[PDB]
RNA sequence: CCGCGGCGGUGCGCCGCGACCGGCUCCGGGACGGCUGGGAAGGCCCGGCGGGGAAGGUGGCUCGGCCGAGUGUUACAGCCCC
RNA sequence: ACCGAACGCCGGGUUAAGGCGCCCGAUGCCGACGCUCAUCAGACCCCAGAAAAGGUGUUGGUUGAUAUAGACAGCAGGACGGUGGCCAUGGAAGUCGGAAUCCGCUAAGGAGUGUGUAACAACUCACCUGCCGAAUCAACUAGCCCUGAAAAUGGAUGGCGCU
RNA sequence: CGUUCAUAGCGACGUCGCUUUUUGAUCCUUCGAUGUCGGCUCUUCCUAUCAUUGUGAAGCAGAAUUCACCAAGCGUUGGAU
RNA sequence: GGAGCCUCGGUUGGCCUCGGAUAGCCGGUCCCCCGCGGGGUCCGGUGCGGAGUGCCCUUCGUCCUGGGAAACGGGGCGCGGCCGGAGAGGCGGCCGCCCCCUCGCCCGUCACGCACGCCGUUCGUGGGGAACCUGGCGCUAAACCAUUCGUAGACGACCUGCU
């Protein structure tokens, strides 16, 4: 695995049907990724993991992506994470906020690398989980859950330094 | 993380008159002014109420060690508006266990001649920071008092007189000498 | 056709490139009030970084090794040297166009002056970070002649603040005059904020 | 010493972007650095945008946080603030630049026409202006 | 010799144009298919059914000129939201 | 000798591995989100350099307490008796050590954390209040940063430099 | 251990490092030859600091002192075999 | 003023506050203090900066005549006086007198080799340097050798002396 901006994949598959098992059963799993390509794998390593499923034994019955329900509304995402440190594997709890699922796995992903080095293929997303206002433990989550919210945008630092590379101007930040 | 906002609140007393130029508090009062450049704390000094009764030190999206400068500048007003209506007097009595360290003022209160410590030929003479006034005290023997408004240059020119009077080459734990601070306090109380 | 910079404010390094390249394509730079430049990270860090490079010296002989100009506009010039090709040919060209100065002296005073807002410390820096002002730098290496140059810009200032308040004088007799005159020019007036300006 | 917020209803001008040149209303909040925003009027869908490319106007028209768009626009109408930019000192300096960048070669010659006589008619008002005061100063 | 008629090769030297093909790299238009026979949205509104923040509300306090602004509590809908 | 790619002589295109402040072709993107300040910062396979162990430096996690039955630190008030308890006498009536190790009063104090004593004494270290006014606190863990970290010509993220 | 007290000063059983002023390993370079020990003479560099400057520590009363920090500016000798 | 080698780059100018950045710019002061200005308070304007380098200034065919708006402005390398400027001044400014012109903006009104579609055009330029013809006013040598000296010295160099 690696990223761009990761798309919810809806991936059903099953260990694929014999003489003794002939109606074999379905699993589904919510795996984030880049495409369908990826998903698809990404899919057959957590069921890997589970089951004795092999992507030779099974076949991947529907792969579809999955919308989010809810786009223009801002949500407060909780998920639950497995990563995999220098050392050994760790449990996390992460809160993101965010218009949709997917952008607030990826927005996980980006976090894990900034704040522990954790790079893509070391980490397992479990469950990601849509929150309200309560029920979130992480303050600077909290912090925006307000009515009245304010806030200066207050040293405004400039680009477009190089529209006018040069100029006679000193610039302005406050505004 | 960012703490999208944090804030305190100084009451200025109905005695003083507090104004700021930007981020320059200007303190002024019954005793004289004081100011004080907060160019280098990054903050909203705001000033609000009429009759002018609070000073509202803002902080916008600080992280943690910005958010500690948020107090600490609100502290410092506050010992300005103490200097401008009290004033600090800081007090500190000689020790010795034989030579009785003779001290002496100057000029007015600006130089401080500290002789015979330790029975040293050797009289060290000590300048005071520009405003404040030491003085020699009645009412107790051996005993400085120094004055000021301004807070800092007092506790440093104490300073200045204690660590003057240090002993070098000796067990410190035996040899206790030198004029230590023993009370801050204020010029007057009410 | 020659770009007057004002060295103060701007980031040691982060105006040097830009001069550089500038100065590569065959633009005539000048940049000035050079003790003005400061250096991102606090002054003992770079206090110690120049007193490293003075250390640098050809053992055996170090008449020869490398030369520690104290100068801050000569300290400009060394690091703008090192982002050119200066033993080449055209690296020398392209050195020889520039020219740097401690202060603002008189061919420079009466010139407006630009500013490189991508090399600017506003801009470039955190305000939280600590910098250092390549004149006290310099004085702390050996420069000699801060205080010179101190004085020699207060006069300059003093002489410019008077100039300022004569176009000022003027800039308000303008405005006046327009005022004054706004029937007759009325119908120029009107065409000149038809494609777009005074508004 | 801030008079401009990002407050729920602030109305703010998109500086660059896809939506660049457009006014848009600050729903909600999302992040340190990124708002849930709408121009229903200024045909802007509603979206998330980044504080970064939208600078901040003077104009906070009410509504609640996370209202459905439709009360929005209702907001917007009932203020009529595509009036009020309009008049707006910056609305019409946007205005003038997008003129000057219009010119035709032809548009260009006129003005340079119209400037030269109009400057000339200045400079002998201010000349004239200047030899009087240094009548009254005598 | 004048025809620069028809054909064939050429140009002293420096040039430019044109349309045709080959190979490229870009630009602008338009027309379709599929999906959770896309998801959200918009618009019109009507009838219900609850739940939440939190209000044209009320209330303690504060700040300004009964009104406006700022916190606090129980929370129906006469702000919304689900 | 690594990574890419294997050479007739040329034009146009396109790439790889690598890059794109300036040296130096290319980010002169209004690039996105974080983290980090280092008085030895850091900066790309082979590769030219560091470890154990530390750090309320800062940032994330994990697990648990305790709390309007009024914390937690901070200003202060008691810390006993059954009792020279028993082993140990060389002295340990709480206190060099060790087996013990409960009751009373209880509001509650361990047959005792230490200071110190030949041994006491004296001092010091729960349970509870008075004031003040919301979070407080503990143990782990892992990111960047720092300590750990000493060499001889003057010196090398390639250089300039860069926050 | 240090009367008492793990850590003033030490430090067993264990353990992690650095150094190339030891000696080994090794055999890459040089066998159409790089003059093979010491001493004398002379310069420079390092610090892992003996002394001197400024300091923190003590089982520092003073004196004497070891322990540690900034630190290599200046020194660090005359002889007997 | 005339020719004439050579070296090339260029192909409107910008004649200036200081600075700030969790702030600034301009006014005007009714009012107060200081040396027409400076500083203050108060008020009124601007502030994704229009008293904007996203800027400003300047125009780019020549002439004729015959109206309007604008109109005493420009020139003669026009000429004399009084200034300011020393950081590497190297540039301006302001004042007398002589002669000449009617130039910017609209209109009419014609004409200028119209060189017959085609490249280095168009300027800073009277450029920098080297060699050559005219006027006016100025000038009137030092250096080195040789000689000498000994404060010096390998030799050079150095210090000295000589109507
Ligand atoms: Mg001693
Ligand atoms: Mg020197
Ligand atoms: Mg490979
Ligand atoms: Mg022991
Ligand atoms: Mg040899
Ligand atoms: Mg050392």
């Amino acid at each position: 695995k690696a990223s761009g901006t990761l798309r919810e994949y809806k991936v059903v598959g099953r260990c694929l049907p014999t003489p003794k098992c002939r109606t074999p059963p379905l699993y589904r799993m919510r795996i984030f990724a880049p495409n369908h390509v990826v998903a698809k794998s990404r899919f057959w390593y957590f069921v890997s993991q589970l089951k004795k499923m092999k992507k030779s034994s099974g076949e991947i019955v529907y792969c579809g992506q999955v919308f989010e329900k809810s786009p223009l509304r801002v949500k407060n995402f909780g998920i639950w994470l497995r990563y995999d440190s220098r050392s050994g594997t760790h449990n996390m709890y992460r809160e993101y906020r965010d218009l949709t699922t997917a952008g607030a796995v990826t927005q996980c992903y980006r976090d894990m690398g900034a704040r522990h080095r954790a790079r893509a293929h070391s980490i397992q997303i479990m469950k990601v989980e849509e929150i309200a206002a309560s029920k979130c433990r992480r303050p600077a989550v909290k912090q925006f859950h307000d009515s009245k919210i304010k806030f200066p945008l207050p040293h405004r630092v400039l680009r477009r330094q190089h529209k006018p590379r040069f100029t006679t101007k000193r610039p302005n930040t406050f505004f | 993380m960012k703490t999208i906002l944090s804030n305190q609140t100084v009451d200025i007393p109905e005695n003083v008159d507090i104004s700021l130029k930007g981020r320059t508090v200007i303190v002024k009062g019954p005793r004289g002014t004081l100011r004080r450049d907060f160019n280098h704390i990054n903050v909203e000094l705001s000033l609000l109420g009429k009759k002018k009764k609070r000073l509202r030190v803002d902080k916008w999206w600080g992280n943690r060690k910005e958010l500690a400068t948020v107090r600490t500048i609100c502290s410092h007003v506050q010992n300005m508006i103490k200097g401008v209506t009290l004033g600090f007097r800081y007090k500190m009595r000689s020790v010795y266990a034989h030579f009785p360290i003779n001290v002496v003022i100057q000029e007015n209160g600006s130089l401080v001649e500290i002789r015979n410590f330790l029975g040293e030929k050797y009289i060290r003479r000590v300048r005071m920071r520009p405003g404040v006034a030491c003085s020699v005290s009645q009412a107790q023997k051996d005993e400085l008092v120094l004055e000021g408004n301004d807070i800092e240059l007092v506790s440093n020119s104490a300073a200045l007189i204690q660590q003057a009077t240090t002993v070098k080459n000796k067990d410190i734990r035996k040899f206790l000498d030198g004029i230590y601070v023993s009370e801050k306090g204020t010029v007057q109380q009410a | 056709q020659v770009l007057v910079l004002d060295g103060r404010g701007h980031l040691l390094g982060r105006l040097a490139a830009i001069v550089a390249k500038q100065v590569l394509l065959g633009r005539k730079v000048v940049v000035v009030r050079c003790e003005g430049i400061n250096i991102s990270g606090n002054f003992y860090r770079n206090k110690l970084k120049y007193l490293a490079f003075l250390r640098k010296r050809m053992n055996t002989n170090p008449s020869r090794g490398p030369y520690h100009f104290r100068a801050p506009s000569r300290i400009f010039w060394r690091t703008v040297r090192g982002m050119l090709p200066h033993k080449t040919k055209r690296g020398q060209a392209a050195l020889d166009r520039l020219k740097v100065f401690d202060g603002i002296p008189p061919p420079y005073d009466k010139k407006k002056r630009m500013v490189v807002p991508a090399a600017l410390k506003v801009v470039r820096l955190k305000p939280t970070r600590k910098f250092a002002y390549l004149g006290r730098l310099a004085h702390e290496v050996g420069w000699k002649y801060q205080a010179v140059t101190a004085t020699l810009e207060e006069k300059r200032k003093e002489k410019a603040k008077i100039h300022y308040r004569k176009k000022k004088q003027l800039m308000r007799l303008r405005k006046q005059a327009e005022k004054n005159v706004e029937k007759k020019i009325d119908r120029f007036t009107e065409v000149l904020k038809t494609h777009g300006f005074l508004v | 010493v801030f008079r401009r917020f990002v407050e729920v209803g602030r109305v703010a001008y998109v500086s660059f972007g896809p939506h660049a040149g457009k006014l848009v209303a600050i729903v909600d909040v999302i992040d340190q650095n990124r708002a849930l925003v709408d121009g229903p009027c200024t045909r802007v869908r509603r979206q998330a945008m980044p504080f970064k490319c939208m600078q901040l106007t003077d104009f906070i028209l009410k509504f609640p946080h996370s209202a459905r768009q439709k009360y929005v626009r209702k907001a917007w109408e009932k203020a009529d603030i595509n009036t009020k930019w309009a008049a707006t000192r910056w609305a019409k300096k946007i205005e003038a630049r997008e003129r000057k960048a219009k010119m035709t070669d032809f548009d260009r010659y006129k003005v340079m026409k119209a400037k030269k006589m109009r400057n000339r008619i200045i400079k002998n008002e201010v000349k004239k202006l200047q030899r009087a005061a240094l009548l009254k100063a005598s």
